[PDB]
């Protein structure tokens, strides 16, 4: 039928490209992995280069460290039997400590301290990545667009995580490291604060969720609408508009009244995204601190039936 | 062999450094096990 | 904290919902001016300016730097669309369309635009050119799918207008561009691949019918396109889309 | 053993020390918080008892 | 109005229906067929929608909500009070919708770019069309849908979601929230991405797309491309609402129960089903 | 060692400089934060306790 | 036996040495742990035990 | 009989000593916890029951 | 081959790969016995 | 080479020295506050 | 064989350091497994 | 019957036997498990019950 | 015709697959006779 | 006969991949269902006959 740009129709393969240098640290980039075709019909078929610096060597660890203590917890939850591992594996969990102990560190190691040990692993490792997203940036002279938009994630794990538990005064609101039992704990958490669709920032992390998916939506497929006037290649678009970029333009313009930039969009695609997580931060840190049951909040607020 | 280009006496000297570093570290890592130990012995 | 009011029902809830809708104002206002450095200000279809220049007003410029010494970019700035266009208007009111006083294709209106681009390569982060023919690109090969190298093409007529005869390679991407198609008299045009549809035994150009081929742009050089001309020549293919329509499904 | 210094020809120094150091305070911390889990060793709850504390 | 750029693509052609009946502009928006429907549709709707607020007795918009016919009267036709203006209104979205999408055809043509953006606005219709057509029809009542309001439509998802215990063991539930999250998250790092290749540091030149490959090969070691990030983020948005209208699609036509109980099926596998320990032994 | 002054030869003094402060912030907000979860060696609540303020 | 040397002409010393160091800290992390969860060898507990301590 | 040695002119040793590595340590590690998660060859516990430790 | 590798290089290799895995074999073999002995599993 | 920072060996024995008067007023300093706060209330 | 760049005599040298190493940390596992085993048996 | 080895002519030898190697180790498991799953072909708790280990 | 491999050198992979092969079915054998012994299946 | 006509419309290497497939499905199915049914449960009727259980 006709071609919609979805799928390569032709893969070309050559030297494997090994980036640019910049104020980079080429002893601490690795070699080029292999090329994949399967990842190929989609996008960039290069596996590799990765960088691994002291930050990197960090985050890895700790990660590392990370998954291991929740993995090891998993395999005496399961008695060591791999058959029950399999079976149960959605169904462990490395809980907080019971709300008796607080804030404190004193909760025995089944009872809330390996889920501190793992939780300190975890902020280690998170807090090192962050810090490689914007040193990789700084190394090629890039702005730091990448390490201000994972802040804004960040933010709404600290809350989940570290200051809201402490807020509160006991480590047992926090998040337990599980498939199921973190489900279970988003579903408690709306039980236990009357309903968080009354929480207004709640609903305002779901419109930019929802707007982040319609936005993201609309970019691809526009960007692939022009892709046949070299839409996709936005930076040359930025520096020298061509037909795509006015084509593209004027599809929204004639359609909703108005459009954006080939750079401005962008903007528009990092702000919306961000909101979700920003917005999701303040409205769990404003549960059970300010409010504590969003329903009766909404009725004093003008959003539900009195 | 070399990979990182250090000559015989570069690698002597730091592993010197190095060894004298680790040497610290363990006899104050001794001295407070064994002053955990006579605390309270967890044996 | 909970229930702790300043006035009214007010608290900390109330306090942060309306912190956020002035932020969410401001920065709404932001983006929206932040995407008027192209095309503004707006002017009426003869090319004066408007009387309205909509709610927001233009952003302080910004200059953009040029990587491979090609020069700085001040937007919002002076427009350049100043080569001719071969359109006149079908009625003396605004917002009615501008029929062409010629051929479209061949002048370049309505689908078939192009942009006046610059008349240089496309580099690379190396300085090197970034789409370069396959045998000229080093080391470059088909790597999956069917080759479309010697393969017959096929207008939207149902008839054969040349044959493939090399792929224009995306260096640093790694992808296929355009396919380099030999036409009757010898000479050699360029077909972006999205708008091509690469079968078992022929390529299929939906766009052009075969007696549109000719009249696709040349590039000056052999081993090399420019801006200006790939954008002619994406223009040209997809106005045929709309131009070429009485000459379909036969 | 008499002849362990060239680490130092292969590894590069900068990596090991690093990957050292992390390692270090990693293990350090683990094993700092796991005696503070055991109720036995938590040298805050055991000075609270013995001097009778809250 | 006009972008500076404007007048040399507003050219007569590119209408599915009324050929140059409609064939115009007002303002920035372009006209026509569709255009004029949606007009009609959406005023039409609106309009309803305050008169539903004047008879429901509120002016506060976070408090005016249209509802549904009752259960009782199934997929009949209801009292305008009752249920019969929320049908006359979703008749109304129903053709503002698609009056929209075929007004975007229309628009694409005229261009001469691809149908992508109208075929994507095909599969948000059709998750509304789940949620307001086809599951009540399926279901047997158009009180399954859910009303008109701000407010007590996030009532109607959570009366549904707790019907059959907690909503999230829903699977294909499960495959669409980690659709949204990787789409939101794909979203964030592109914008991060092009923002910092055309912003650098201070005095800099502008990056090119080597240096996005580069930077996102040095953080993660893998770049999936300028075509693959806007591949990818067209399929995680359709495939997120692909997935959100089967797992409504399927939940009370053939699933009725709790949704946790569903995962007893892995659990119960035969070779596993009686081993002692873990969880569920 | 007398030697230890060559650590500055191999490892970059600004990184070094930002990682000591960083480490050295958090370990002693560690530290505090632990202090101020432990009631028998929260100040606040021991001068509370000790003056009669509640 | 007398020849197992040039396995280091296939394998690179550093991937090795890298390798063999997580995987060897990861198997004492785990039987450290298996050992402290079992109550018959946690000397942790052991000791509480015998000296009386909690 | 005695020509397997041709084995190593098809597969690269690199390879092939990897994925043998791993493959014999994922078994051994499972056949381990098969036998611990066996009540009758748990030998942690049957020491405790031999030894009287708990 | 596919390696490249030379006759006498994959007498030498398979050479040293047996002589290990005939080391891994025999201890192996000792550690069944000693549990065989310790708790016979037949 | 004699290093990788590009310090001389003067250079780094200067920044050593700095480093060390640093790092002993900053461990004279926490010396003093830990002995007071074991006066005040021993963790032994 | 060559596949890393290393001449016979340094493999020969870096596998008899890597030994020596691998022989310390048995020495030293095996007295720990011999303190264990005569604190607690597991046999 | 004679001219099998034919096949290596159409087969590459490292997919042959890499998926070989795949299918014999899966068949081995797979046989395994089933007859660990009945009673009655149950080692560990054949022995179990022989030598009253529970 | 594909990979290339001559008369001698496919007849020769061929003889140690098969040589493999029958010291595989050698010791398959060895095991089912002691498992049959020991608790016959039929 | 004139059957060696096969190899003149499908490729020999997926003609015998297939035809390996499927021989081993066939075979695990037909094996797994004879330990379906109790009369032909080889180790059941082993631990019957041995009195086993
Ligand atoms: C998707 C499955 C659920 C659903 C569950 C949720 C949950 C859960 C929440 C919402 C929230 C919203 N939903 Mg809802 N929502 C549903 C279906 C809809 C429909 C529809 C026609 O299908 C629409 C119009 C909306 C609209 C709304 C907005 C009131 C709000 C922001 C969404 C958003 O910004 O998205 C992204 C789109 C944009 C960013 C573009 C701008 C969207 C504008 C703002 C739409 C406004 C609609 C307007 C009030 C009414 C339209 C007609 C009027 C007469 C003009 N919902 C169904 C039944 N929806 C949130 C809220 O805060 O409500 C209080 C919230 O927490
Ligand atoms: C009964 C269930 C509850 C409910 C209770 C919750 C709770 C509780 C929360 C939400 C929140 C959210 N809810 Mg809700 N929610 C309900 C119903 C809904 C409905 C609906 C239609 O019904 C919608 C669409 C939503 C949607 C959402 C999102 C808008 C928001 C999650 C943002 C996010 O992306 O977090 C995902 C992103 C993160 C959690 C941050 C991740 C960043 C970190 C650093 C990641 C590190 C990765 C780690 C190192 C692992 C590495 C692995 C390797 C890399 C592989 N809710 C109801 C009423 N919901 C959240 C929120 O913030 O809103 C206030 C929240 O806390
Ligand atoms: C704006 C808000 C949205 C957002 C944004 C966002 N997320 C981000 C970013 C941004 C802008 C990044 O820059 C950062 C990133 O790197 O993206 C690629 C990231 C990121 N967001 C991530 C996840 C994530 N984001 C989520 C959500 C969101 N992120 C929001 C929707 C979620 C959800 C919904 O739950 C998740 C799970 C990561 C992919 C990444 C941060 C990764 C990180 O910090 O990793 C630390 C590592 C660990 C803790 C685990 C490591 C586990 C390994 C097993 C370690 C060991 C490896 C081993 C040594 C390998 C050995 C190999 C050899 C043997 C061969
Ligand atoms: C399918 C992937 C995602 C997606 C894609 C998508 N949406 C799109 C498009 C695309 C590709 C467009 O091209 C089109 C557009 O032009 O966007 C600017 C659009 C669009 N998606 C929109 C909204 C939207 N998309 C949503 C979701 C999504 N859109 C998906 C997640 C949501 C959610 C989740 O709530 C909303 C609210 C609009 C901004 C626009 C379509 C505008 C339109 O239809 O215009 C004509 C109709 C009117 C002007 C309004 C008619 C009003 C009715 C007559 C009465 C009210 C009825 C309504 C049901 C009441 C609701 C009450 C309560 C529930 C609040
Ligand atoms: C890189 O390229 C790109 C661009 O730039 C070249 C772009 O701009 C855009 C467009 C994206 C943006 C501008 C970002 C902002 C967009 C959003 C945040 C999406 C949400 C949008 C809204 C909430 C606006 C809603 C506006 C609407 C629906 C239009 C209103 C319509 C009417 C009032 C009726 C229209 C019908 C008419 C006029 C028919 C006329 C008939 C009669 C008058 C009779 C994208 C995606 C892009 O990828
Ligand atoms: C049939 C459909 C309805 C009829 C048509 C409606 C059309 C348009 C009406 C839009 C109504 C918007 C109302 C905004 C209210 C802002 C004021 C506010 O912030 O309200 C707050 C709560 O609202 C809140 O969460 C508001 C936040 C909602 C959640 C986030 C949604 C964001 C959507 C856009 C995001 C961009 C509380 O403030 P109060 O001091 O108690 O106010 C009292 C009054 O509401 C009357 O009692
Ligand atoms: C992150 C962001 C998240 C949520 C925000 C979503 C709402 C964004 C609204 C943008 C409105 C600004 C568009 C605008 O102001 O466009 C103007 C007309 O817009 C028009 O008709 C249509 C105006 C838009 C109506 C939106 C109604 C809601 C035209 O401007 P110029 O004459 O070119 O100057
Ligand atoms: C690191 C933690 C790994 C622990 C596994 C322990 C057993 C490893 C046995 C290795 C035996 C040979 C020694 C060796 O080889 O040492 C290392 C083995 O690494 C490797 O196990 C890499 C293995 C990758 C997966 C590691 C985890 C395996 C178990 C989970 C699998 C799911 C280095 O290998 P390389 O030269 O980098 O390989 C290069 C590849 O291109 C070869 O194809
Ligand atoms: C270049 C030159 C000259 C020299 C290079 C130097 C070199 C090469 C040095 C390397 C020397 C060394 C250490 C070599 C080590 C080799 C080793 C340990 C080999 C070990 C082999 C072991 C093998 C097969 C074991 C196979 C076992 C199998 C299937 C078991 C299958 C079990 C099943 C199916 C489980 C059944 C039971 C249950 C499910 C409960
Ligand atoms: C086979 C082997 C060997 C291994 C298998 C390994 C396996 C199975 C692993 C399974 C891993 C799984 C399921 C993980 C699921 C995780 C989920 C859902 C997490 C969800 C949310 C988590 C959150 C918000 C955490 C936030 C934490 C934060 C902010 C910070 C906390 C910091 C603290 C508390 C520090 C405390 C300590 C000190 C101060 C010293
Ligand atoms: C970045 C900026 C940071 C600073 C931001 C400061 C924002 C300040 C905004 C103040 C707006 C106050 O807005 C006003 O608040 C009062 C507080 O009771 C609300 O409340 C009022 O109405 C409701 C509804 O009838 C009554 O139940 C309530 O008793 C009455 O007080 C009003 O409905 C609202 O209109
Ligand atoms: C940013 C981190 C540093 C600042 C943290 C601020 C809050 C720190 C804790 C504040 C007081 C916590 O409250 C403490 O919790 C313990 C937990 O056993 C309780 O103990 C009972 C007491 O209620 C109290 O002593
Ligand atoms: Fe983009």
């Amino acid at each position: 039928a006709e071609y919609q740009n979805i799928f390569s129709q032709v893969q070309v393969r050559g030297p494997a490209d090994l980036g640019m240098t910049e104020d980079v640290n080429l002893a601490n980039r690795s070699g080029v992995g292999p090329f994949s075709t399967l990842l190929g019909w989609f996008g960039n078929a290069q596996l590799g280069p990765i960088y691994l610096g002291s930050l990197g060597v960090l985050s890895l660890f700790s990660g590392l460290m990370w998954f291991f203590t929740i993995g090891i917890w998993f395999w005496y939850q399961a008695g060591w039997n791999p058959a029950v591992f399999l079976r149960d594996l959605f169904f462990f969990s490395l809980e907080p400590p019971a709300p008796e102990y607080g804030l404190s560190f004193a909760a025995p190691l089944k009872e809330g301290g390996l889920w501190l040990i793992a939780s300190f692993f975890m902020f280690v490792a998170v807090w090192s990545w962050w810090g490689r997203t914007y040193l990789r940036a700084q190394a090629l002279g890039m702005g730091k667009h990448t390490a201000w938009a994972f802040l804004s994630a960040i933010w709404l794990w600290m809350v989940l995580g570290f200051i809201r538990p402490i807020l509160m005064g006991s480590w047992s609101e926090a998040v337990p490291y599980g498939i199921f039992s973190h489900l279970d704990w988003t579903n408690n958490f709306s039980l236990v604060h009357g309903n968080l669709f009354y929480n207004p920032f709640h609903g305002l992390s779901i419109a930019f969720l929802y707007g982040s998916a319609l936005l993201f939506a609309m970019h691809g497929a526009t960007i692939l609408a022009v892709s046949r006037f070299g839409g996709e290649r936005e930076l040359e678009q930025i520096a020298d508009r061509g037909t795509a970029a006015e084509r593209a333009a004027l599809f929204w313009r004639w359609t909703m009244g108005f459009n954006a930039t080939m750079e401005g969009i962008h903007r528009w695609a990092i702000w919306m995204a961000v909101l979700v997580t920003l917005t999701g931060g303040i409205g769990i840190l404003l549960s059970g601190t300010v409010v504590d049951n969003w329903y009766v909040w909404g009725q004093n607020h003008g959003m539900a039936p009195l | 062999l070399g990979y990182t280009g250090l000559t015989d006496e570069q690698a002597q000297e730091l592993h010197s450094v190095y060894m004298s570093g680790l040497w610290l570290f363990s006899a104050v890592a001794i001295v407070a096990h064994l002053a955990v130990y006579i605390w309270r012995p967890w044996f | 904290m909970v229930g702790v009011t300043a006035f009214g029902n007010f608290d900390l809830a109330s306090l942060a919902i309306y912190s956020f809708w002035i932020f969410l104002a401001g920065l709404i206002y932001y983006l929206q001016t932040e995407n008027m450095r192209e095309g503004y200000p707006l002017e009426n279809e003869d090319g004066t300016p408007a009387a309205n220049q909509g709610p927001f007003p233009l952003p302080k410029p910004k200059t953009f730097i040029l990587p491979h010494g090609r020069g700085t970019l001040t937007v919002p700035g002076p427009e350049s669309e100043d080569r001719p266009i071969a359109l006149a208007r079908t009625a003396v009111s605004e917002g009615f369309p501008h029929a062409p006083t010629g051929d479209p294709m061949k002048d370049g209106v309505g689908p078939a635009s192009w942009v006046a681009r610059r008349d240089l390569p496309e580099l690379d982060g190396h300085g090197h050119n970034k789409i370069k023919p396959m045998k000229a690109a080093a080391g470059f090969h088909v790597s999956a799918g069917k080759n479309p190298i010697g393969l017959p093409v096929r207008g939207c007529d149902l008839e054969i207008a040349g044959k493939v005869v090399d792929i224009w390679v995306d260096i640093p991407e790694q992808m296929a561009r355009f396919l380099e198609v030999e036409l009757k008299d010898g000479s050699t045009r360029l077909l972006p691949m999205q708008m091509v549809k690469v079968q078992s035994n022929r390529v299929h150009v939906n766009a052009l019918s075969s007696d549109l081929f000719a009249g696709i742009p040349t590039i000056k050089s052999p081993t090399e396109v420019t801006l200006l001309e790939e954008d002619k020549i994406c223009g040209y293919v997809a106005g045929g889309l709309m131009y070429a329509a009485p000459k379909r499904k036969s | 053993m008499s002849k362990f210094y060239k680490i130092w020809m292969i590894f590069d120094p900068r990596r090991v020390f690093v990957a050292q150091g992390v390692f270090l305070f990693l293990l350090a911390v683990m094993i700092h918080l796991i005696l503070l889990s055991t109720p036995s060793y938590n040298w805050l709850e055991i000075s609270a008892a013995k001097y009778n504390r809250v | 109005a006009l972008l500076s750029f404007e007048q040399k693509y507003r050219v007569p052609g590119g209408t599915l229906v009324g050929g140059n009946l409609f064939d115009f502009w007002v303002g920035p928006f372009y006209v026509g067929f569709f255009g004029v429907a949606t007009f009609f549709f959406a005023a039409l709707g609106i309009i309803l929608i305050a008169w539903s607020a004047v008879l429901q007795g509120t002016w506060n918009p976070q408090l005016i909500s249209v509802y549904p016919p009752a259960l009782e009267y199934g997929l009949g036709g209801a009292p305008l009070a009752k249920g019969g203006l929320w049908q006359i209104i979703t008749i109304c979205a129903t053709g503002a919708f698609v009056s929209w999408a075929l007004r975007e055809v229309e628009i694409c043509r005229k261009l001469g770019i691809g149908y992508h953006i109208p075929f994507a606005f095909a599969f948000a219709i059709l998750a509304y069309l789940t949620l307001v057509l086809f599951r009540p029809v399926m279901m047997g009542a158009w009180g399954y849908a859910f009303p008109y309001g701000i407010w007590t439509h996030l009532d109607w998802v959570s009366n549904t979601g707790y019907t059959y215990g907690n909503f999230h063991y829903n699977p294909a539930h499960m495959i669409a929230i980690s659709f949204f999250f990787t789409n939101a998250l794909a979203l964030a790092l592109h914008g991060a991405l092009v923002l910092s290749a055309a912003n650098p540091e201070k005095g800099k030149e502008m990056r090119t797309p080597d240096h996005e490959d580069t930077f996102f090969r040095d953080l993660v070691g893998y770049s999936i491309g300028t075509l693959g990030i806007h591949r990818l983020g067209l399929l995680l948005s359709l495939s997120a609402v692909f997935f959100s209208a089967l797992c409504m699609i399927i939940t009370g036509t053939i699933w009725f129960d709790q949704w946790v109980d569903w995962w007893q099926w892995w659990v119960k596998l035969p070779w596993w089903a009686n081993i002692p320990g873990g969880i569920n032994g």
